[PDB]
């Protein structure tokens, strides 16, 4: 179904400039389906691009191929994992010979294993794992053509991610123990997202839960498909307006730190009240070393009241509660933070994301079908200091 | 009945995630949009992207394996 297209230096330049001027680090995927007559990756085209980028002084990290597990169906050619590893070794040598200051190499961007093992991943890591700086794999919960609101709210659907992570991590630990593992392309639903669902408040349960579980299970980086683009799972639409998942992501960025802790409910766990705990992001000027960020999902149809364990029971807590805005309910494309609709102030100005301080000692009220961040101030957790 | 007590484990971290833990992609297919250069110049888009720094921006997708660099193309 796919045919080839070309891209220009100007396209590379604009992509690099977009990343650099936004404070983002570009990773560029190279075409793995340029093959020699003896079955090897033909690096000729990539060499031209690498030379161009080096001449411009661009700091770019690289990948080679996307979802090689489906090359037989998409392109009529089978490349086994051992061969793909050999191709990555070749690319590594080209990066080493370049003038790039220590460019990184990620791969192999395999699709999720589903009901099978991750066979191609295993053979790839045996052959080429020494040259990659992190292992990338992809994940979607559902087919966008058939997904329903019920699915987006279903804890059983959310829980399917656990088994997928477990299978991938098992393969990595069996071949390259300790190598970092990244979700290199991931979202709610494949096929461009679920129309009327992947761009709504209801998409946030899958997104926040995936972040929580990824952090808890040992995934180091999660790459959301997509920031901007045609698919319904975009964070920003092609009018350049942010959808609810953008605001969720911005709050996550500002509040959630790098040290992953653990929270769990006491007693029966029906899997609808889901809780995650990190140290608070120290870059946030509101907060201080030792503070904790709890984030929580309530998929029950009634409000649940969370009680924190001692010594956090009577600390000052800042609430960041997200609820949909307007008559579409969970299908809304607008979201409120503590009762205020989130919108840009102007095209160059994000709004303040103000906390709602709660009464010390009060239980944390989490309404039906909502999610929230709670910052526990003066938590003085030594592990966060 | 609707009150839920939480247990916390805080003595030491289970994992460290990257500062760029929450990262983003642009699908490689966007490079076939004739407006690509103009779209990525949007000031609104740049402001929204800066809000997510630090992050990786991964340019890739199915079209990764169907794109060719043409150094003579304008
Ligand atoms: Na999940
Ligand atoms: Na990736
Ligand atoms: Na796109
Ligand atoms: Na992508």
């Amino acid at each position: 179904k796919f045919k080839n297209s070309t891209y220009s230096r100007s396209s590379v330049d604009v992509l690099y400039t977009f990343a650099k001027c936004s404070g983002l680090d570009l990773i560029f995927g190279l075409n793995a389906l340029l093959r020699t007559s003896d079955g090897q990756w033909n690096s000729s085209n990539a060499q031209l691009l690498l030379d161009y980028c080096a001449s411009k002084g661009y700091n770019i990290d690289w990948e080679l191929g996307n979802e090689p597990n489906s090359f037989r169906k998409k392109a009529g050619i089978f490349i086994n994992g051992s061969q793909l590893g050999k191709d990555f070794i070749h690319l590594h040598k080209l990066l080493r010979k370049s003038t790039f200051k220590n460019a990184k190499l990620y791969g192999p961007d395999v699709g999720q294993p589903r009901g099978k093992t991750a066979k191609m991943l295993k053979s790839f890591l045996k052959a080429g794992g020494e040259v990659i700086d992190a292992v990338t794999w992809h994940h979607y919960y559902l087919n966008g053509r058939t997904a329903t609101l019920e699915d987006f709210l279903n804890p059983d659907v959310l829980d399917t991610f656990i088994s997928q992570v477990q299978k991938v991590l098992q393969v990595v630990e069996s071949t390259r123990p300790g190598k970092k593992v990244w979700l290199g392309e991931t979202s709610s639903a494949y096929g461009g997202g679920a129309p009327g669902l992947s761009d709504t408040f209801a998409a946030g349960f899958m997104w926040l839960d995936k972040l929580g579980l990824s952090a808890r299970m040992g995934i180091e980086v999660v790459m959301r498909q997509v920031f901007f683009g045609a698919g319904n799972y975009h964070l920003v639409d092609e009018n350049f307006d942010p959808l609810p998942d953008y605001w969720l992501s911005l709050l996550f960025k500002k509040l959630v730190g790098t040290k992953v802790l653990m929270a769990s409910v006491q007693g029966q766990d029906r899997r609808k009240l889901r809780v995650y705990l990190h140290c608070t992001n120290t870059d946030n000027p509101r907060y201080k070393e030792g503070d904790l960020t709890l984030y929580a999902i309530n998929l029950h149809n009634v409000t649940k009241y969370l009680r924190l364990p001692y010594p956090f029971s009577n600390k000052q807590v800042d609430q960041y509660l997200l609820r949909p805005h307007g008559p579409d309910g969970l299908l809304s494309k607008s979201v409120q933070l503590n009762g205020q609709t989130l919108k840009m102030v102007d095209d160059q100005t994000l709004p303040p994301l103000k906390p709602k301080p709660l009464r010390p000692g009060s239980s944390l009220g989490l309404p039906a079908f909502s999610y929230a961040f709670f910052v526990i101030r003066n938590a003085k957790v030594p592990a966060c200091i | 009945q609707d009150v839920v007590d939480l247990d916390f484990f805080t003595q030491e971290p289970l994992h460290l995630v990257s500062p760029s833990f929450l990262s983003v992609t642009i699908d490689a297919n966007l490079a076939t949009d004739p407006r690509f250069l103009i779209l990525l110049g949007s000031p609104k888009l740049r402001t929204l992207a800066r809000g997510l720094s630090p992050a990786y921006l991964r340019f890739g997708g199915t079209k990764t394996d169907f794109l060719i660099f043409d150094p003579k193309k304008e």
